[PDB]
C-alpha cells in the first residue's frame, strides 16, 4: 500500500 | 448502454503474442494471463440470467468487505508499522470503501474518527501521518485527513469541520512553505516533489477556500511539463534555468501520476488568472488512458503503464481518471468550433471476479488473483467500480446553475497571503474565483439512464466523485460548509 | 533480549514522550515493544531538537524498522548537515539499505538529497551504482525517475560530458535488447535522445532515430512501448506519417527498415497500432472515411476492448  | 462495452466473456480471449521474441516482460504477462483466465473460466458470467453450476458467483460481497475493513479498522498487527506514517490513508481507505459500500457508521465511531485525525493537526498547519508530537505535516495525509473529515465529520462543536476552518489560514502557510518556485510543492519539509502533492493541495486548497494566486503560480506548468510522449504523465518535471528554460517529465506515464496530474490540471482550470491552466495535451492523455485496459484473457483491468501487468488499484487511477480526460477533450472540441469511452463493463467484471478475496475467507480487495487484498485496493477498487457503473460527467448547466445560486456575500476570512501581492486584486476578482471554483467542484453529476450494474443491482454501489474521490453526498456538504453556503 | 531505553545509560538523562493518539484512536497499530521505545525517545529527542550522534543512531534504528517514516528520514538528513557527517558514509549506508529490502520514497528522496549535498564533480559512481540497482527490477520507477534526476541535475551544473552521454545510451540500448518491452528503458531513450536539453536535433539524428524504433518494431509488432515511441516521435518533431506507411502497411492485413519478408511467427495480424496508424495516416492525408472504417473495424472487429473509444474516433470522422 505504499503511495507515500 | 452496452453496444460499445462486451463482457469479457463475449470476446475471444488470446494471450499477447510473443513475436517469437521472449522477454521477462513477456514472462510475467503470461503468467499473470493464465492466472486471470483461469479464474474467469472458474467463475459463472456476471451476464448471465441464472447463476451456472458449479461456478463461482461473482457477485459483489459486500458484507465480507465491510468485515475485512472493520477488524482493521479497530485494531492492526504489528506489521503494519510500514504504514504507521500512513494512517490517514487507511482511515480514508476504510470510511470511503464503507460509505460506497453504504455501510454506515454509528456516530460514536465518527466521533473517534474525527478526533483521532485532529490529533494529526499541527498548529503551525497541515496533518501529518500521525499524531503533531510525533510526525510533522504531509501534504498526502492532510488529503487523506480532509476528505475523511468530510466522510466523517459534521458542522457541530464535535465534528472537526469547525477545527479546520480555524485551521485554513495555518494550512495555507504550509502550503506555501511548501511551494517551490518551478511549481512543484515538496510533499513535506525536506521531502519530494511530485505531482502527488500537487494534487492533495490542491484538492484541500479548493474545498477550504484558500486558493490564491502566489499558491498557484506556476503550478500549472509544472504538471503540463509532466505529460510524456505516450500521452499519460510522469510524477514531475525538471526546470532547467534559463524563470526556466525548459521543464522536462522525469519517468513514464504512470496511471498513479496521470490521476494527479488530470485531477491537478481539471482542478486549474476553474481558476479565474490570465492564460491559466497552461494547456495539457487532453487527446493524448484521454489515448493513453483507455490503451491501459486489459485485454479480455487479463480480466478487461487496468494496467498503470505500457508493458506492466493489470492491478485492480488502476481501476480507480486510470478509469477515475477518464471522465476527466474525456471532459477536456471535450471542451477542446467546443474551443475548435455518445458512446463509452473505455470497456465500463469489462472493469466491473475484473472487479467482480478478480479483484475481491475469494469467497468465504477476510473479504477485501486486491491487486490480482495471488495478491493478498488490503485497504488501499478495497477502497480503489470500489473507486474505479463506480466509475464504471455510474456515468460521470462534469455538466456546463450544472456549474451554471451553481453560479446562479452562489451567495459571494457569505464566506470564512481571506487567507492572509505570504507575500504583500500575493493575494486576489480585489474582492471582485477573489469572490469571482470563489465562485467559480466552488461552482466547478459541484459540477459532476451523474448521468440519467447511464448507469451500467455488471450483475444485477445488488452489486450497486453509490457514485463516488472524479477528482475528489468522495461521494457527491459528503463533498457538497463539505464545501457548501467551508464556502458558508447552504 | 530486548534492553529498554529507559535502562540504557546514554539515555538516562531523556524523559520519553507518549504518543498523543487522543482518548480512543482509529487504526491503532499494535507496536513492537522496540518500535515503541524507540518512537517515544524519538519524541523527546525531537521535541527538545537535539542534534547529536544517539539521535542519529536513533533514527537509524527507527528507519530500519519502518523505511517509511517520513518525519524520521527528515530529522536523520538535518542530523547529518548539523553534525557534518561524513555523506560518503551516509551514501555506503543507503547502498545497504536497498540491499537489504529496506526501500520506499523516503530512502530515495535521501539519496538524492546526499548526492545534492555532496555535489560531486562528476556522478559517474552513482550512475553506474543506479544501473546496478536496475538488475533486480529494472521497471522500478523511483529509479528510474532517480536517474532522470541526476542526469538533469549534473548536466545543469555542466558536469556530464559527452563520453558520459555516449556512455548512457550504449547502456540504455543494451537494456532494449535484454528486454524491448521495457517500457522504462524506450522513457530513457526518449529522454537520452528526445527531451534532454542537449540532445541533438539534426538530419541525420533523426534518421537514425527513426532507424532505431522501424527496427525494433519489425523486431516486436506486437510492443506497445515502441509503438507509442513511434507515435510520440513522428508527432513531436511534426514529421507526415505517410512517408513511413510502407514499413507499417504489411501489420494492417523506400529506404528504410522494412518488415522481415517472413513475418516473425506468433505475429497474428492485423496489429491495432497499426491499424491506428493507418487511420491516423488516412486523417493525415484528409481521407476522413477511408479513416472512419479503419476505426469501425478496430471497435467492432480488431480491437474490442477499446469498442467505444474506437467508435468515438470514428464519430469525429464526420
Ligand atoms: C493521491 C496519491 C497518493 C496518488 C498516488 C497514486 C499512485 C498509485 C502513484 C504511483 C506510485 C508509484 C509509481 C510507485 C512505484 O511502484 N509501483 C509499481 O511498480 C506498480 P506498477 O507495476 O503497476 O507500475
Ligand atoms: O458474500 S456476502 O454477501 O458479503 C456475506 C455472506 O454471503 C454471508 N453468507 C451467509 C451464509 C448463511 C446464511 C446468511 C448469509
Ligand atoms: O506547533 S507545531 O510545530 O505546529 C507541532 C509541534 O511542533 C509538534 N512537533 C513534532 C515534534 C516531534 C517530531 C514531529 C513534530
Ligand atoms: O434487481 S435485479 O438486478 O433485477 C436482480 C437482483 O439484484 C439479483 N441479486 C441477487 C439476488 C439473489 C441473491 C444474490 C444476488
Ligand atoms: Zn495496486
Amino acid at each position: 500500500m505504499i503511495i507515500m | 448502454a452496452t453496444e460499445f462495452t462486451p463482457s469479457v466473456y463475449s470476446l475471444v480471449s488470446k494471450p499477447l503474442p510473443s513475436n517469437s521474441r521472449p522477454s521477462a516482460t513477456l514472462d510475467e504477462q503470461a503468467e499473470t494471463e493464465d492466472l486471470i483466465s483461469q479464474l474467469f473460466d472458474l467463475t459463472a458470467d456476471p451476464n448471465a440470467l441464472v447463476s451456472e453450476h458449479g461456478k463461482r458467483y461473482s457477485g459483489l460481497r459486500k458484507q465480507e468487505h465491510t468485515q475485512f475493513l472493520a477488524s482493521s479498522f479497530f485494531q492492526l498487527p504489528g506489521k503494519f508499522v510500514s504504514l504507521d506514517a500512513s494512517r490517514p490513508w487507511l482511515v480514508f481507505w476504510t470510511v470511503h470503501s464503507l460509505d460506497l459500500l453504504g455501510v454506515a457508521l454509528d456516530q460514536g465511531t465518527k466521533d473517534r474518527v474525527v478526533s483521532t485525525l485532529l490529533h494529526f493537526l499541527s498548529p503551525k498547519g497541515g496533518f501529518g501521518g500521525g499524531p503533531a508530537n510525533s510526525q510533522i505535516p504531509h501534504l498526502l495525509p492532510t488529503y487523506a485527513s480532509v476528505c475523511s473529515l468530510a466522510i466523517a465529520g459534521n458542522d457541530s462543536s464535535t465534528g472537526g469541520w469547525k477545527d479546520l476552518a480555524a485551521a485554513r489560514q495555518s494550512i495555507y502557510e504550509f502550503f506555501m512553505r511548501c511551494k517551490r518556485p518551478d511549481g512543484g510543492f515538496v510533499v513535506c519539509e525536506g521531502g519530494e516533489v511530485d505531482v502527488r502533492g500537487t494534487y492533495c493541495l490542491l484538492v484541500v486548497a479548493t474545498l477550504l477556500d484558500i486558493i490564491t494566486p502566489e499558491l498557484l503560480h506556476n503550478v500549472d506548468k509544472f504538471v503540463s511539463a509532466c505529460q510524456t510522449y505516450e500521452g499519460g504523465f510522469a510524477c514531475a518535471s525538471f526546470p532547467f534555468p534559463s524563470e526556466p528554460s525548459c521543464r522536462v517529465s522525469m519517468a513514464e506515464a504512470h496511471g498513479g501520476y496521470t490521476s494527479c496530474s488530470l485531477n491537478s490540471h481539471f482542478l486549474l482550470t476553474s481558476v479565474p488568472l490570465p492564460s491559466f491552466p497552461l494547456s495539457i495535451d487532453a487527446n493524448a492523455a484521454l489515448r493513453w488512458t483507455v490503451l491501459q485496459q486489459g485485454e479480455p484473457i487479463e480480466g478487461g483491468g487496468f494496467r498503470g503503464r505500457t508493458n506492466k501487468l493489470v492491478d485492480g488499484c488502476y481501476s480507480w487511477w486510470v478509469g477515475g481518471g477518464a471522465p476527466v480526460a474525456e471532459e477536456l477533450v471535450r471542451r477542446e472540441k467546443s474551443r475548435k468550433v455518445i458512446p463509452p469511452i473505455f470497456n465500463r463493463v469489462a472493469l466491473q467484471e475484473f472487479t467482480l471476479v478478480a479483484a475481491q478475496q475469494d469467497p468465504g475467507s477476510t473479504g477485501g480487495l486486491r491487486d490480482k488473483p495471488g495478491k493478498r487484498p488490503d485497504q488501499y485496493h478495497t477502497c480503489n477498487n470500489l473507486s474505479g467500480l463506480s466509475i464504471a457503473q455510474h456515468k460521470m460527467s462534469h455538466s456546463p448547466s450544472t456549474v451554471s446553475s451553481n453560479r446562479l445560486k452562489f451567495d459571494a456575500s457569505k464566506g470564512l476570512p481571506a487567507v492572509k497571503p505570504v507575500a504583500p501581492g500575493g493575494g486576489w486584486k480585489n474582492e471582485d476578482e477573489r469572490q469571482n474565483a470563489r465562485r467559480e471554483i466552488w461552482a466547478n467542484a459541484l459540477g459532476w453529476i451523474e448521468e440519467e439512464g447511464g448507469e451500467i450494474i455488471v450483475g444485477g443491482k445488488d452489486n450497486r454501489i453509490n457514485t463516488t466523485t472524479p477528482v475528489f474521490n468522495i461521494l457527491g453526498l459528503r463533498l457538497k456538504p463539505f464545501i457548501n460548509y467551508f464556502y458558508c453556503q447552504e | 533480549t530486548y534492553i529498554p531505553m529507559s535502562q540504557r545509560r546514554s539515555w538516562a538523562d531523556v524523559k520519553p514522550i507518549m504518543q498523543d493518539d487522543g482518548p480512543n484512536p482509529v487504526v491503532p497499530i499494535m507496536y513492537s515493544e522496540e518500535y515503541k521505545d524507540a518512537m517515544d525517545y524519538f519524541r523527546a529527542i525531537a521535541a527538545k531538537e537535539e542534534k547529536s550522534e544517539r539521535a542519529l543512531e536513533l533514527t537509524e534504528i527507527i528507519v530500519r524498522m519502518n523505511p517509511a517514516h517520513y518525519t524520521v528520514w527528515q530529522y536523520r538528513f538535518s542530523l547529518l548537515t548539523s553534525l557534518n557527517k561524513s555523506l560518503e558514509d551516509e551514501l555506503r549506508l543507503m547502498n545497504e539499505f536497498a540491499v537489504q529490502n529496506l526501500k520506499s520514497y523516503q530512502v530515495w528522496h535521501h539519496r538524492l538529497l546526499l548526492l545534492d549535498r555532496i555535489s560531486p564533480q562528476d556522478p559517474v559512481s552513482e550512475i553506474e551504482y543506479i544501473h546496478g540497482s536496475l538488475l533486480p527490477d529494472p521497471k522500478n520507477y523511483h529509479t528510474w525517475a532517480y536517474l532522470h534526476w541526476l542526469y538533469s541535475h549534473f548536466s545543469t551544473l555542466g558536469r556530464i560530458s559527452e563520453a558520459q552521454w555516449g556512455s548512457e545510451l550504449d547502456w540504455c540500448n543494451e537494456m532494449l535488447r535484454v528486454d524491448g518491452r521495457n517500457n522504462s528503458a524506450w522513457g530513457w531513450r526518449w529522454y537520452l535522445r528526445v527531451s534532454r536539453p542537449g540532445a541533438e536535433t539534426s538530419s541525420r539524428s533523426l534518421q537514425d532515430e527513426l532507424i532505431y524504433i522501424l527496427k525494433s518494431i519489425h523486431l516486436i509488432p506486437h510492443n506497445v512501448s515502441a509503438w507509442n515511441y513511434l507515435r510520440g516521435f513522428l508527432k513531436h518533431f511534426s514529421l507526415p506519417l505517410v512517408p513511413i506507411l510502407p514499413a507499417i502497411l504489411p501489420y494492417t492485413a523506400f529506404g528504410f527498415p522494412m518488415p522481415s519478408d517472413p513475418l516473425p511467427e506468433d505475429t497474428p495480424l492485423p496489429v491495432p497500432l497499426a491499424l491506428e496508424y493507418l487511420a491516423d495516416s488516412f486523417i493525415e492525408q484528409n481521407r476522413v472515411d477511408d479513416a472512419a472504417k479503419v476505426f469501425e473495424k478496430l471497435s467492432s472487429e480488431y480491437d474490442q476492448m477499446r469498442a467505444g473509444y474506437w467508435e468515438f474516433r470514428r464519430r469525429e470522422c464526420a
